[PDB]
Order: C-alpha cells, then sequence, then structure tokens
RNA sequence: AGGUAGCUCAGUCGGUAUGAGCGUCCGCCUGAAAAGCGGAAGGUCGGCGGUUCGAUCCCGCCCCUG
C-alpha cells in the first residue's frame, strides 16, 4: 500500500522514545516484529504481478531498521559505559 | 620476591578494565599493570568472565641488596582504632599514608580493616577504620601519649585528604 | 562433496530460519548438589562481492576439512 507515514514515521518516534533496552525490546516486536504492519508488506509481496513498488516497500524497512539499529547500539553503549563506572574499585 | 617496595595507582590501559586496573610503580618508575581484564576484551576473545591479569617488566625493577637492622622495642604497645570519613574516590592508601605521616615514630603498625558506605555516612562519602598499634622505644607508652599521637595523625589526614573524624 | 544457534547436526532449490541434541540460563526436585523431568533464551545460514525491488537459496573469487 502506502504506509510511509503511518508505519515508518510511527516507528521512528516510538524507537527514539525508548530509553531502556527493555522498552526498546517491546517496540521491536510491535513495529518490526513478525506481527508488525511493516512485515505484512513482505509477507504478501509475492502475490503481486515488484520493480516500481519493491524498492519503495524495502525502503520502508531500510529506514525503520536504521532507527532500531542506531538506537540499540546507542542504548548498548550507554549500558556498557555505565557498568564500567559502577564496577570501579580502589586499586590501592 | 624482588625485595622492593611497590605502589599501585589507578590507570586506564587496555586490555584491562578501566575501573579495575592499577599501574605498578617502583619509586616513580612504572613497571607494569595488573587487575581485571576488560569485559569487552573478555567477550571478543572467548575468555572466562572475570579473568584477571598482571604483567611486569622485570628489567625495570631495580635490584636491591638491603641490610635491615630492625628496631625491636620490648615495651608494651597501646592499641587504638581511628575511623575516618573521606570522599568515596580518595584512595585508602593515601589516607593511610597521611595517618602514618602525622602519627610519628610511635606508630608501629597501621592496618585498614573496615570500609563502610551508607546513609549514616552520607552521599559520595566512605568511612575507613584503621587499627593503630603504638609503641615507645624506651618506656611503657601511656594512653595520653598514644592519644596525642593519634590526634596528630587525624590532623595530618585532615590536611592531606580532607578526612573527618567519624561521629 | 559440505560450511546452518556457543558446540555437534537435519532442513529451507528468490519474498515470515522448519527445526532438533548437547550446552547455557531459568523454575520443579535437594539443606545444598549431581542426575532427572519442564520451559526459555539462542540462528548478517563461510568471507568478499556481483545479479535482483529483495539473496542462506542463483552467478564470480577466496578461506576452511576428507
Ligand atoms: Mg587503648
Ligand atoms: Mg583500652
Ligand atoms: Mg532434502
Ligand atoms: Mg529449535
Ligand atoms: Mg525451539
Ligand atoms: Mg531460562
Ligand atoms: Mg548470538
Amino acid at each position: 500500500p502506502e504506509a510511509l507515514t503511518t508505519a515508518v514515521d510511527a516507528a521512528q518516534q516510538a524507537i527514539a522514545l525508548a530509553d531502556t533496552l527493555d522498552v526498546l525490546a517491546r517496540v521491536k516486536t510491535e513495529h518490526l516484529g513478525d506481527r508488525s504492519p511493516l512485515a505484512l508488506a513482505r509477507q504478501a509481496l509475492a502475490v503481486l504481478p515488484r520493480a516500481e513498488a519493491g524498492k519503495r516497500v524495502n525502503a520502508a524497512r531500510n529506514a525503520a531498521q536504521r532507527s532500531y539499529d542506531e538506537r540499540l547500539a546507542t542504548l548498548r553503549a550507554e549500558r556498557d559505559a555505565a557498568v564500567l563506572v559502577a564496577e570501579g574499585i580502589d586499586v590501592t | 620476591a624482588s625485595r622492593v617496595d611497590v605502589t599501585l595507582r589507578p590507570a586506564q590501559y587496555l586490555p584491562w578494565h578501566p575501573g579495575r586496573c592499577a599501574q605498578v610503580f617502583v619509586g616513580e618508575s612504572s613497571v607494569g599493570h595488573a587487575g581485571q581484564l576488560h569485559p569487552a576484551v573478555i567477550e571478543r576473545s572467548g575468555l572466562p568472565k572475570g579473568t584477571c591479569a598482571v604483567e611486569l617488566n622485570l628489567d625495570a625493577i631495580p635490584c636491591s641488596a638491603p641490610l635491615p637492622a630492625p628496631r625491636v622495642s620490648p615495651y608494651p604497645a597501646v592499641f587504638q582504632d581511628v575511623s575516618l570519613v573521606v570522599a568515596a574516590d580518595i584512595p585508602a592508601q593515601a589516607v593511610a599514608d597521611a595517618v602514618r605521616a602525622g602519627a610519628g615514630d610511635l606508630l608501629e603498625d597501621i592496618a585498614l580493616f573496615d570500609v563502610f558506605t551508607g546513609p549514616q555516612i552520607g552521599e559520595h562519602r566512605k568511612s575507613l577504620t584503621f587499627a593503630l598499634r603504638f609503641r615507645a622505644p624506651d618506656r611503657t607508652l601511656t594512653e595520653d601519649d598514644a592519644s596525642a599521637a593519634r590526634d596528630a595523625a587525624v590532623q595530618s589526614a585532615a590536611e592531606r585528604v580532607g578526612a573527618v573524624l567519624r561521629g
């Protein structure tokens, strides 16, 4: 269909709103999981008589994947950096 | 085994954990590092969790041939404990050195046996309690003589690391 | 001829990785264990690249073992 404003934009604001790996885990399965609306386009992408719509449908997931990947690595960096400071000891 | 004194100072040096890594000095000369390895290094390398390591340059450790002549006083010792509150990132060794510098020659042994944090102490603080053993070389030390030496140690730690006597 | 979850192995011959065993974690069991059941976590499907709207699957090169 045309879900460039209701599926990609609805996910890029819910991904950036998550500040926890647990919150981001729920947004994953709701906006990029197997039961996601963006997944429904590929599940029915072969019952279509591809060239003019495939690159436009794949670009909907290529943009939604970047938001999850750039947020996962960011929250992973914040989590890893915080464990190191919390594990500091007096070496003397 | 090398008959040298050694100080450990905080350092950040891969592949060690930046918060659990000491750089080893003999005098003012670095001679190596020790502590726990970095968690990212451990995972990428397939190492056991919590692996620790030490590496020293033996050729940087100077050779020592000491000829000790220890002072062995037979007179009784006075035992006192001091509880000092400092900021949480003040190394315990710096507090002990300040206590030792103020106590003078009467101080025979100092040993840290308690590091405490909590609401009784305050945020960003910690409490260190040292066991002090005083002894005179020519007389039985009195409680007042030892307390005067203890008070001078407390004053030294106050000026050097900002220690506050625990109340 | 094959390379598939941390390891050991089936499957999928262009558009939701179908799965097991061990291992790991987690509950039952034990004062605590082992063993056992029970369930969960766990898969750019060898690198480098093409082809394609889209590659674990097809094409080129190379690592790997018999
Ligand atoms: Mg006493
Ligand atoms: Mg007494
Ligand atoms: Mg077959
Ligand atoms: Mg399975
Ligand atoms: Mg399964
Ligand atoms: Mg479990
Ligand atoms: Mg994995």
